[PDB]
């Protein structure tokens, strides 16, 4: 059974650093590209960043790049998201999402309402 | 929501209350069916061309 | 075309050789 | 063989044999067979001046005549020398023969190898059912036109310039009709090849310009490929049967039969060059919005259209026609091989199909 | 064999009739271009198709330009799970991808960029060309001249961007407007040209969703696609 | 409220998987060591059916193992005669984007459906002499991916709206609706007794339904990507399924657990169609690397390859008597294959 469990999150002060971890099971980690998406309160699902099979190719959404970093550990089958220097507009539920099929580069569906290969998510809040 | 979660929970409870059969018995059943109908399988043992309708 | 040009030229040359041999024989 | 001179010499010998058969009154200078003329007996005190024989008309550097004085004892000697009056005057011609032979070898090889390619190329487009598109049908017809051209050239060379026989060359007309049909086959094959080179460019231009091609286009192409030469060839035959039935139709003397076959070929060459320019314009427009790709595509498209014939079609005939022969006949005898290599062997689709067939077995 | 000759003859005649009708259908089929209209609900896709015209899971539009038939299909009552039914459109002449140049709910331009990246790199759509409609140009015009927007922040590399030399601005246009336009166009072309390989091509256009030139843009781009396909069959490209 | 409910659903799942682990003590591969391999399976193309313009996307054999229907994306539903290669019918479809074929077991009707979300039922007996749309079942909100006749009067359909539905052609109404999947439902297979059917979905799960009462009985989760094809074993106690993770799997209903995985290291392409031989010893799987291949269901090693297609194999079907295998492909060609 394919499942993705997200850990971390919580409430942190603006400008602080917080770490998100993603433990995967039920599929081969290496041959799947994966990514981080998020849902703001009252908004829709939006794509944050993605990392390829080997971790060589990385991309971020514009409002994030320069702040967050991602890395995958195929030995531990775990995805990471480092969120240093947070901003008040980063409060959202973060979902670790998986690519639909292996050995692909298009990787259509991530930010859908009822996507299957997606985790439950962790709430990240920044306030003072 | 609550409705979807409770539907999933009751479906899982239905899944729990089902009978149990050993996988060895299932494997034996599959093997027995395969060996019983082996001679009636044209793809396993090709039929002579006299009664092959795709000659 | 070039095939016709070559054929015509070669036929004329062969006739030249034949007539030259004949004229050498008679004279 | 080109032994019509022997036949006409025998005719002119029977001229003297028959016209002097009667014997009614012996003259001072009785008719004899000498100086290759039908001498007529003449009485005392007459001078017989006759033109040099028309049989050697092509062989004269001057319009001269031979004069003889008639005497009671007979004709003593010809005052003007034949070599001096109407001689060959060709001292350097003895070394041209090798050149002809050399050329006759080279293009022969060309046609040979071209044949050995085109034929097998044809079966690759015939055996495999995936390759049954209109473009490959046009390519197949072009290959067949090349094959016919090579076969006709080889047959003409065998008929006219052979050495296997004794070269007796009988006067019976069946051989003459045979070699005339050989030359007609040559002309038809050459013109059909030119028209299929035209049809290739016509189809490519229609694909690139018409956003939807006509449904019954290929049929029309077939006519242009094969029906159009026939009519022209027929016209040529009529001319050869009316204006100059001189001998075997391997020599062009009268201008009308030469132009009858020269005009359609020149028109096809010009139109193909225009279509080539248009296609290169379209390709440049697409490549601009690299120049090595454009050059490679132009060089790849040159053999399929036969645009090298444009080099000598517009150039005036002032280089003794030896350079035109050496370029066109010799080099372009390999055009069939080049076309087969480019559009049947290095074609990616047919190569992948051949790989699939090879791995299947 | 007396009772089976007649039925075999009847089958042969029926097959001949079917083959004649199928030849007619093939002639009809090969003369029309199928287009897939794709986009979001907040773009000008519906307005564009309504101008072109002037429950069901698929919507159909027939329009004829220069005696050439065009058969454009719009996605109807379908979910946002395009994984499986996108493969039905791998043999169309083009996918007209309409994107609203305005980045509000969220960064919808980023979602459109991700969708274009997915379409471009799909193994079944790798031979299908995309006609890109950078729709809603008037919103760009009256949004970047309003003083503040969400493009300089949501795309940090826009600050260090200069207008391309080959740009062709419309007369009487602020340089900021054309800078933003060509920045978005280059954002799409960055991922378009990264994996093209000559199999398929992208045709960006600045559209406004209300004009008579969009149908002509589609016609010209389809002509270019067909010509490039023909030139590829001859290994001239 | 939701946190505790999720935390107890997860321990229900843990109990289920513990029961599965208790069931699994002997593997099917180990118990099949005593049997002999089937050897190399050589199959040859006997017929090639031409006539479709665009890609063939679905296909279905008739009960007489002679006639077969096939759907093409150009909008054609062609009924062939496989013995003589003659075309029996050439039904033109209202919507070109067809994705499924069904052939009524009695042979009187043929079904189709696709991106129009409509299941069209065509009468083939033609009391007036022409094939006409007998019915148009509407009510799905996704797209029709599969449909199979229970009989002349009933049909079960699979939709992209994450739902299956059992209809009544006489009244044209959804007699019952099967829900519970998460992703698109891509295929369905009817049990031989027509009392249960399995469906594979885009959530990487297969699901078994009882037709007459209408609720899920068992859920099978062994695949890691979306399921494209599913088929029952001949005796109805097991079923095979293929997915985009380049693996086929066999599940047993009574054991309620995956039994065997058919995969190779050199295959990285998805599996589009799955079928079983007459005895169930051979499992034929169509791949989108342009060719089919034949596994043996008991040894999990490839026994043959069906390589004749120039594009991806979309559909695959074995006759009721097991004499021939039809393969359809995106190259618009239909091929009949038989043993030597």
């Amino acid at each position: 059974q394919v499942q993705l469990q997200e850990s971390g999150g919580g409430l942190v002060q603006p400008g602080g650093s917080l770490r998100l971890s993603c433990a995967a099971s039920g599929f081969t980690f290496s041959n799947y590209k994966m990514n981080w998406v998020r849902q703001a309160p009252g908004k829709g699902l939006e794509w944050v960043s993605d990392i390829s099979q080997s971790g060589a190719s990385i991309s971020y959404t514009g409002s994030v790049k320069g702040r967050f970093t991602i890395s995958r550990d195929n030995a531990k089958n775990t995805l990471y998201l480092q969120m240093n220097s947070l901003k008040p507009e980063d409060t959202a539920v973060y979902y670790c999402a998986r690519c639909p099929a292996p050995f692909t580069r298009d990787c259509f569906d991530v930010t859908s309402t009822t996507y299957a290969y997606r985790g439950q998510g962790t709430q990240v809040t920044v306030s003072s | 929501s609550i409705a979807q979660a409770r539907k999933l929970v009751e479906q899982l409870k239905m899944e729990a209350n089902i009978d149990r059969i050993k996988v060895s018995k299932a494997a034996a059943d599959l093997m027995a069916y395969c060996e019983a109908h082996a001679k009636e399988d044209p793809l396993l043992t090709p039929v002579p061309a006299s009664e092959n309708p795709f000659r | 075309h070039s095939d016709g040009i070559f054929t015509d030229s070669y036929s004329r040359y062969r006739k030249q050789m034949a007539v030259k041999k004949y004229l050498a024989a008679v004279l | 063989e080109c032994r019509f001179h022997l036949e006409i010499q025998e005719e002119e010998t029977k001229c003297a044999e028959l016209l002097r058969s009667q014997t009614e009154k012996h003259k001072a200078c009785s008719g004899v067979w000498d100086n290759i003329t039908c001498w007529r007996p003449a009485n005392v005190g007459e001078t017989v001046t006759v033109p040099c024989p028309k049989v050697f008309s092509n062989f004269y550097s001057k319009a001269g005549n031979i004069s003889k004085n008639c005497t009671s004892d007979g004709w003593s000697e010809t005052f003007p020398d034949f070599v001096d009056a109407c001689g060959y005057s060709d001292p350097e011609d003895e070394s041209k023969i090798t050149f002809y032979i050399l050329v006759k070898a080279i293009y022969t090889l060309g046609y040979s190898v071209s044949l050995m390619s085109l034929a097998t190329g044809s079966i690759i487009l015939c055996l495999f059912r995936k390759l049954h598109c209109t473009r490959n049908y046009i390519h197949l017809n072009l290959f067949l036109s090349f094959i016919l051209r090579a076969i006709s050239v080889l047959v003409k060379d065998d008929v006219l310039y052979s050495s296997s026989g004794t070269l007796h060359c009988p006067d019976q007309p069946s051989s003459w009709v045979g070699c005339k049909l050989s030359l007609v086959f040559l002309q038809y094959c050459i013109m059909a090849n030119f028209f299929w080179l035209l049809v290739e460019g016509l189809y490519l231009h229609t694909l690139l310009v018409a956003m939807l091609p006509p449904r019954r286009c290929f049929l029309a192409y077939l006519l242009i490929g094969w029906g159009l030469p026939t009519v022209c060839i027929g016209a040529w035959t009529a001319a050869r049967l009316y204006l100059e039935d001189t001998g075997c139709w391997d020599t062009n003397d009268h201008s009308v039969p030469w132009w009858v076959i020269r005009i359609p070929i020149l028109i096809s060459i010009i139109v193909n060059f225009v279509l080539f320019i248009s296609i290169i314009r379209i390709l440049l427009q697409k490549l601009t919005s690299q120049y090595k790709r454009l050059a490679k595509s132009t060089l790849l498209l040159i053999p399929l259209f036969g645009v090298h014939y444009m080099v000598f079609a517009v150039f005036p005939i002032s280089i003794s026609s030896k350079y035109q022969i050496l370029f066109e006949l010799c080099l372009g005898s390999f055009q069939g091989l080049v076309v087969a290599v480019l559009y049947c062997f290095l074609n990616s689709e047919v190569q992948c199909e051949l790989k699939r067939k090879w791995r299947s077995r | 064999t007396e009772d089976q000759r007649n039925e075999e003859k009847a089958q042969r005649e029926a097959n001949k009739k079917i083959e004649k009708q199928l030849q007619k259908d093939k002639q009809v089929y090969r003369a029309t271009h199928r287009l897939l209209l794709l986009g979001a609900g907040e773009s000008g896709k519906n307005t564009i198709v309504k101008q072109m015209r002037i429950t069901s899971g698929i919507f159909e539009t027939k329009f004829q330009v220069d005696k050439v038939n065009f058969h454009m299909f719009d996605v109807g009552a379908q979910r946002d799970e395009r994984r499986k039914w996108i493969q039905c459109f791998n043999d169309v002449t083009a996918i007209i991808f309409v994107v609203a140049s305005s980045s509000n709910q969220t960064n919808r331009l980023q979602a459109a960029l991700k969708l274009f990246d997915s379409i471009w790199n799909n193994k079944w759509l790798r031979d299908t060309s995309v006609i890109l409609f950078l729709n809603k140009q008037d919103l760009l015009a009256e949004k970047v001249l309003a003083g503040k927007s969400k493009i300089e922040d949501y795309f940090p590399e826009f600050a260090r961007y200069t207008t391309p030399e080959d740009a062709t601005p419309e007369p009487g246009e602020d340089p900021r407007v054309t800078r933003a336009k060509y920045f978005i166009r280059d954002e799409f072309l960055r991922i378009s040209t990264a994996s093209g390989d000559g199999r398929h091509y992208c045709y960006p256009h600045f559209t406004c969703s209300v004009d008579t030139e969009n149908i002509r843009r589609v016609f010209n781009d389809c002509r270019d696609i067909i010509q490039r396909m023909h030139l590829r069959q001859y290994e001239l490209l | 409220e939701l946190d505790q409910l999720r935390q107890e659903a997860e321990q229900l799942k843990n109990q289920i998987r513990d029961a599965r682990k208790a069931c699994a003590d002997a593997t099917l591969s180990q118990i099949t060591n005593n049997i002999d391999p089937v050897g190399r399976i050589q199959m040859r193309t006997r017929r090639t059916l031409r006539g479709h313009l665009a890609k063939i996307y679905a296909m279905h054999w008739g009960t007489d193992s002679r006639l077969l229907v096939s759907a093409s994306q150009d909008g054609k539903l062609i009924i062939w005669d496989s013995y003589t290669t003659n075309k029996v019918h050439a039904i033109p479809l209202r919507s070109s984007w067809v994705m499924t074929c069904a052939y009524a077991p009695s042979g009187n009707y043929v079904a189709c459906g696709g991106l129009d979300n409509i299941c069209s039922i065509y009468n083939l007996k033609t009391r007036e002499g022409n094939v006409r749309v007998s019915r148009e079942l509407a009510g799905h909100t996704g797209y029709l991916s599969c449909c199979r006749f229970l009989d002349d009067n009933q049909i079960v359909t699979s939709s992209g709206d994450t739902t299956c539905a059992l209809w009544d052609i006489e009244t044209g109404q959804q007699t019952t609706t099967f829900t519970g999947h998460t992703g698109d439902v891509m295929s369905l297979s009817l049990a031989p007794d027509t009392r249960l059917f399995v469906s594979g979905a885009c959530d990487a799960s297969a699901k078994l339904w009882d037709v007459r009462e209408g609720m899920c009985r068992q859920t099978f989760t062994g695949h890691e990507s979306d399921i494209n094809a599913i088929c029952f074993f001949p005796n109805g106690n097991a079923f095979a399924t293929g997915s985009d993770d380049a693996t086929c799997r066999l599940f047993d209903l009574r054991a309620d657990q995956e039994l065997m995985t058919y995969s190779h290291d050199n295959i990285i392409c998805g599996i589009t169609s799955v079928s079983f031989s007459k005895s169930g010893r051979l499992l034929l799987a169509g791949y989108d690397d342009f060719n089919c291949n034949v596994w043996d269901a008991l040894k999990a090693d490839r026994a043959g390859v069906l390589a004749g297609h120039d594009n991806r194999v979309s559909c695959l079907g074995v006759t009721d008597d097991g004499m021939a295998v039809a393969t359809g492909s995106w190259d618009s060609f239909l091929k009949i294959w038989n043993g030597s």
